[PDB]
RNA sequence: GCCCGUCGCUAGUACCGAUUGAAUGGCUUAGUGAGGCCUCAGGAUCUGCUUAGAGAUCAGAGCGGA
RNA sequence: GGACUUUUACUUUGAAAAAAUUAGAGUGUUCAAAGCAGGCGUAUUGCUCGAAUAUAUUAGCAUGGAAUAAUAGAAUAGGACG
RNA sequence: UAUCUGGUUGAUCCUGCCAGUAGUCAUAUGCUUGUCUCAAAGAUUAAGCCAUGCAUGUCUAAGUAUAAGCAAUUUAUACAGUGAAACUGCGAAUGGCUCAUUAAAUCAGUUAUCGUUUAUUUGAUAGUUCCUACAUGGUAUAACUGUGGUAAUUCUAGAGCUAAUACAUGCUUAAAAUCUCGACCCUUUGGAAGAGAUGUAUUUAUUAGAUAAAAAAUCAAGAUGAUUCAUAAUAACUUUUCGAAUCGCAUGGCCUUGUGCUGGCGAUGGUUCAUUCAAAUUUCUGCCCUAUCAACUUUCGAUGGUAGGAUAGUGGCCUACCAUGGUUUCAACGGGUAACGGGGAAUAAGGGUUCGAUUCCGGAGAGGGAGCCUGAGAAACGGCUACCA
């Protein structure tokens, strides 16, 4: 249609920022960036719709043109930057460190973390090729290239980053037993350590996931993030740690939770 | 301008199409270059998103491969010989790809008889050595070494001249160049 | 370009225009309870015949069926809370039963006369 | 068939190179390979003198996307077959079926020797002509 | 009021096709052109106006041409093109050589002088040292990465020696 | 008792119908063809590269650029 | 990883699947249509549940099923088996 | 939320339709109109026409300031604050409006790119350029000054100035290894100082990119379901792409005392690769009425093959040359639609029936047609060019 849309509509928002339907035509387009559109979570969100710090969009450009906000280490002012799954935003007042990551309910958290487990980050290899050179390099899902990799990292397996430099100190290989985080389809939000894999060449592979109530349940190998080995996440898991309870335990857990 | 879309054209059941939307920039289409020989005049064609393309039209000279020798010597590119798509672009000389020229042979005189000392067809130290060295080796062709007697060398344009900006072939070698001989004979 | 404010309409209107023995009910409750509507009689059977409907939609699915559990206890106990079921009778079978009434009874209109305070509908 | 180079080109395989200097007895060096998939590549494809660009094996042409199945209906364009794929489709309000189908345009490589009334298997291609899209990949019958 | 373009020949007006960096039109937009009436380039009685210029001057003083001088309004900006029009070279470091304008406050007589841009200054020796600097920098932590990389792939062989020596 | 068809009065709808009838909307043969674009050329003027001369920028000459 | 495999219909479960709208949980907008908010205390420095769930079919993709209905087969035996 | 009632007869039972009944996110209109909340609205007919105004502009410490501007703190004697105008850069390809066209089209769901372009954003990525200004190289304009035309417009002419992250040029860097050449010496089996070439991009040829289970004789010297993939090697090719002549803040080590070698933070650039925003084609299946549409398609591309041209790229997209093919009673092709498609709406036993110009997504268009300039992106219209009205 001529170009590129610069423009978003409200109630074409993904559902999971959770934006009112009245109070405003348009709710704001992410940044092309580190994340897709749909998957990311704009640092006006976040800083508003979350944070509850800014109250108007125009409070939320006097906070970040101030530098009091950064993204996996760098300062990022800009109102739209679309941060992701695994990032880590912190602000230097009020000394608070926040990663995103999904609720249960597929949705973003805020999640609370250590000034010194915020340093560190989880990217899940996307592609490794041989790049110009002869010089091998590999590509998280955020959107890092990184030179020189292990030779043992194939595409799929998680990395530990560095978020000083760009250094992968550590990585877990795709293994049959490796505790798992879903983004995407409806199961996003799971924990639960991988079953086993179905092949079909021909593309989508199929990933049966088990998590720690010896639930079943499957996905496409598009959504599966290695996150750690059973036990042993490599991160701080929101509270529920993607258990996912039915609507009849979710029930009863709040009115369980009840006298005054 | 000139549009490569389908809107147009029966669909193939026979159905004449009515038409929908209108021409648009990315289904556009431009005119041949129709390079010709001698005096080299190119044109930068600014094509999608930035993206020069060249414009090949009068062209003398071309970079040729000697393909079994492993060497490319830049020739004069002397007319048009076969084209195997339309007779015209034989007798006007225009320089596409796939076309069958002859091109100059004397670099590669000049480079052959440097490197093994031979002198195709009818004295330093480390000359002589390497010249020894090479040899059950310059057997060349039957075929390769008569065209160095009249000093003009078979070669099939690879490239596109209206696209890059360059004429480039390699010399018609073995099986093409018995293939083409064959069609050279059985036209003149 | 903005949000479609949702709505709808709380009232059904009766099939049969004119019938006598429905005219003289509705005069009847409307009287009782000091409505100026057959619309307020209208209103609430229509609140009736949209529970009544959920109610036989669960009792065909399974006995422990997830949803008629969840869905089914969650009912129940929000007519209890206003007191349009009984303590005794709420197993779903009896909001299957229930009856316009029961719902007009628990009217602040009506609660304003049935304790006190009021010695009318119309002063309620 | 028959024939070879009959046509007014000389056809070849591209960047398939035998150096005239160096003697041999094949005198055709020939690139080929596999389909994948599960899909071998027949001995006619790897024996055979035909260039065919377009065929999966011996040529340029991708395998990718929707793997289909079909009887031949058509073969009378050279290096092309039409196929007719029947169907079944779901009427909600009659609740039955009635007989739908479609003719496919397919490329048949010369690697294999095709009859109508033969059913074929055949799978997604780039745009290989203005109506074929898909390759022949086996010959599932008679 | 149409003016002549040079090169159309003609004496007459025609319309034309116009573009950027061409006579008689000033664009108002990228790439946009627009079609428009000019005069001929050659002299007729349809002129209100001719424009002159004067190449010799003639035997009498023509009083408000020769008899009067008006300056240039501005002097030389750039660093050499000061150096060039006052014969310095460069040793001559410009810096007071450049056009002083004194203006007045009314009881405040100010004076002032452009500014350069290309000079050479230390600030700009710092950034040119900074970039050879970055250059050499980066490519020498490349090799070592290189090499670094180049042993974590030497070592692993010799575990797959190794391995191929336990069984 | 029912009830048919011509004929008579008034009102309406459609129909056939000379007008080689008429209009709107779309395709189109033949013929003519604005304009932009590409391309063969053109060169109002305005520089370059080169070479030789003189005095510590002006006669003269080649090969290309806008 | 090598070598080969008669084809389908039906049916099962699963994945992938915009929001809004539909069904529907929760919440005293004073009721209500709505909204997705809100609810609790040193109300003097915070505390906290949420913002679910269902339907989402015809076709495509993945899986269980082998009833029912088709299809193929070995008779001039060039049939199978080795 | 599974209901009927009135009307053909003297009466009867049927058939059967008319009437009655209720709902409508369904328009109009008549009558009547107090409050709270919510709030559709020139779609329908005429994508028919338009007066006037407004709707696209934009500056950070951080490209260009001699305003003959404004502030004067006198502390900038190259300039400094502020700052019109103008240049430069970026945007005007989004939004908004409307539903004419459009019936295998669009659109939906599902696929494809081993078939392409992609500003920006995010991650990376550059020692290789020739006596030569590198302490840094060119003259060429706006604004401005001034002289002017024309009834008239965002019309501009002739003259005189002066900038750059505009234009146009143009230097530069460590060690090493490999390649051909080869002055000499000396006969072997043979060995050599020293000269040149090797960044990246572009163009072509050729080679490497292994891997169903095994051993001998002679002649010559990493990835994928899959690839000609990634990547690298050889010989060349090039009106030679890129490799910083740019900016703001701080001023520090280092002194064998100098503008002296070094040197902090970050702005804007820059080539490729990836990422992200996209884009463009594309697989499978699904659209209303119609035979008073039965054959359709190949003037002149119809279906295919070969090759080229072209495109960002697949492809009868287009051109040559060759074949005679492609659709069809499973309804092709033609006609129609008060036809944009979908999310959805209305009607609630169930199955259906009817609608969707309209708040969201996809598409189409800016009176009608066609053409193209700019650009990453427009076949743009609050851009141009032409024709018709
Ligand atoms: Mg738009
Ligand atoms: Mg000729
Ligand atoms: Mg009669
Ligand atoms: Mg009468
Ligand atoms: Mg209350
Ligand atoms: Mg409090
Ligand atoms: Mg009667
Ligand atoms: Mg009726
Ligand atoms: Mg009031
Ligand atoms: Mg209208
Ligand atoms: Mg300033
Ligand atoms: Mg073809
Ligand atoms: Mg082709
Ligand atoms: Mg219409
Ligand atoms: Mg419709
Ligand atoms: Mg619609
Ligand atoms: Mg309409
Ligand atoms: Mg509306
Ligand atoms: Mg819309
Ligand atoms: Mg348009
Ligand atoms: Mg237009
Ligand atoms: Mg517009
Ligand atoms: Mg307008």
């Amino acid at each position: 249609a001529r170009g590129p849309k610069k423009h978003l509509k409200r109630l074409a928002a993904p559902h999971h920022w959770l934006l009112d339907k009245l109070s405003g035509c348009y709710a704001p387009r992410p940044s092309a960036g580190p994340h897709k559109l749909r998957e990311s979570l704009p640092l006006i969100v976040f800083l508003r719709n979350r944070l509850k710090y800014a109250l108007n969009g125009r409070e939320v450009k006097a906070i970040l043109m101030q530098r009091h906000v950064k993204v996996d280490g760098k300062v990022r002012t800009d109102t739209t930057y679309p941060a992701g799954f695994m990032d880590v935003i912190t602000l230097d007042a009020t000394n608070e460190n926040f990663r995103l990551v999904y609720d249960v309910k597929g949705r973003f958290a805020v999640h609370r973390i250590t000034d010194e487990e915020a340093s560190y980050k989880l990217g899940k290899v996307k592609k490794v090729q041989l790049g110009k050179k002869g010089v091998p390099y590999v590509v998280t899902h955020d959107g890092r290239t990184i030179r020189y990799p292990d030779p043992n990292i194939k595409v799929n397996d998680t990395v530990k980053i560095d978020l000083a430099s760009g250094k992968i100190t550590d990585f877990i290989k795709f293994d049959a037993g490796k505790l798992v985080y879903v983004t995407g389809g409806r199961n996003l939000g799971r924990i639960g350590t991988i079953v086993h894999k179905e092949r079909h060449d021909g593309g989508f592979d199929l990933v049966h996931i088990k998590d720690s109530l010896d639930n079943t349940f499957v996905t496409r190998l598009n959504n599966v993030f290695v996150i750690g080995e059973q036990g042993k996440p490599y991160i701080s898991l929101p509270k529920g740690k993607g258990i996912k309870l039915s609507i009849a335990e979710e029930r009863d857990r709040r009115r369980a939770q009840q006298g005054l | 301008g000139i549009s490569r879309d389908s809107r147009h054209k029966r669909s193939a059941t026979g159905a004449k199409r009515a038409q929908f939307r209108k021409k648009r920039k990315f289904e556009l289409g431009r005119q041949p270059a129709n390079t010709k020989i001698g005096a080299k005049r190119i044109h930068s064609v600014r094509t999608r998103g930035g993206n020069k393309k060249y414009r090949a039209l009068r062209i003398e000279t071309g970079n040729f491969s000697w393909a079994s020798e492993g060497i490319s010597k830049k020739t004069r590119i002397a007319g048009v010989v076969y084209h195997p798509s339309n007779n015209e672009l034989v007798r006007t000389n225009t320089l596409t790809k796939a076309a069958i020229v002859q091109i100059d042979a004397t670099p590669f005189r000049q480079w052959f008889e440097a490197h093994y000392g031979q002198t195709l067809g009818k004295k330093s130290k480390n000359a002589e050595r390497k010249w020894a060295a090479r040899a059950a080796s310059a057997k060349i062709e039957s075929s390769v070494e008569s065209q160095f007697s009249a000093g003009r060398l078979y070669a099939c344009i690879s490239s596109r001249p209206g696209q890059s900006g360059r004429c480039d072939g390699y010399i018609l070698e073995g099986e093409e160049l018995a293939f083409y001989l064959r069609r050279l004979t059985a036209k003149k | 370009p903005r949000a479609p404010r949702t709505y709808s309409k709380t009232y059904s209107t009766p099939k049969r225009p004119y019938e006598s023995s429905r005219l003289d009910a509705e005069l009847k409750l409307a009287g009782e309870f000091g409505l100026k509507n057959k619309k307020e009689i209208y209103r609430i059977s229509f609140q009736l015949s949209k529970i009544r409907r959920a109610a036989r939609d669960l009792l065909t699915r399974d006995e422990k069926d997830p949803k008629r559990l969840f869905e089914g206890n969650a009912l129940i106990r929000r007519l209890v809370r206003v007191g349009v079921l009984s303590e005794d009778k709420k197993k779903l079978d009896y909001v299957l039963a229930l009856k316009v009434e029961d719902f007009l009874e628990r009217r602040l209109q009506t609660q304003v006369y049935k304790l006190g305070l009021a010695k009318s509908v119309h002063h309620a | 068939e028959l024939t070879v180079q009959s046509e007014r080109a000389f056809q070849k395989q591209p960047h398939i190179f035998n150096n005239p200097k160096v003697k041999t007895s094949k005198r055709t060096k020939r690139w080929y390979k596999n389909a994948g998939l599960g899909f071998k590549t027949p001995k006619t494809a790897i024996e055979g003198s035909y260039i065919d660009k377009k065929c999966p094996f011996t040529g340029l042409v991708s395998i990718r996307g929707k793997i289909l199945t079909g009887t031949v209906v058509s073969t009378k364009m050279h290096r092309t077959i039409v196929i007719r794929r029947a169907y079944l489709h779901y009427i909600p309000k009659y609740n039955r079926y009635e007989k739908r189908h479609k003719n496919v345009p397919v490329h048949v490589s010369p690697a294999f020797r095709v009859q109508v009334g033969d059913i074929v298997t055949v799978g997604q291609c780039r745009p290989i002509s203005k109506t074929v899209r898909f390759n022949v990949v086996k010959v599932s019958a008679a | 009021g149409f003016p002549m373009k040079q090169g159309v020949l003609l004496p007459t007006r025609i319309k034309l096709l116009l573009t950027k960096n061409v006579s008689c039109y000033r664009p108002r937009r990228d790439g946009e052109r627009k079609r428009k009436s000019v005069r001929g380039a050659i002299v007729g009685p349809d002129l209100a106006v001719l424009a002159l210029v004067i190449v010799k001057k003639g035997e009498q003083e023509l009083e408000g041409l020769t008899d009067t001088t008006v300056p240039k309004r501005l002097g030389p900006k750039r660093a050499n093109n000061i150096r060039k029009f006052f014969g310095l070279s460069k040793e001559d470091d410009v810096r007071d050589f450049v056009i002083r304008r004194e203006v007045t406050k009314g009881e405040k007589t100010y004076t002032k002088a452009p500014k350069i841009q290309r000079l050479v200054t230390p600030q700009r020796l710092q950034r040119k040292r900074h970039q050879r600097a970055l250059k050499v920098r980066n490519a020498q932590a490349q090799r070592e990465a290189a090499a670094e990389y180049a042993q974590l792939l030497a070592k692993r062989l010799s575990e797959r020696k190794a391995e191929k020596a336990e069984i």
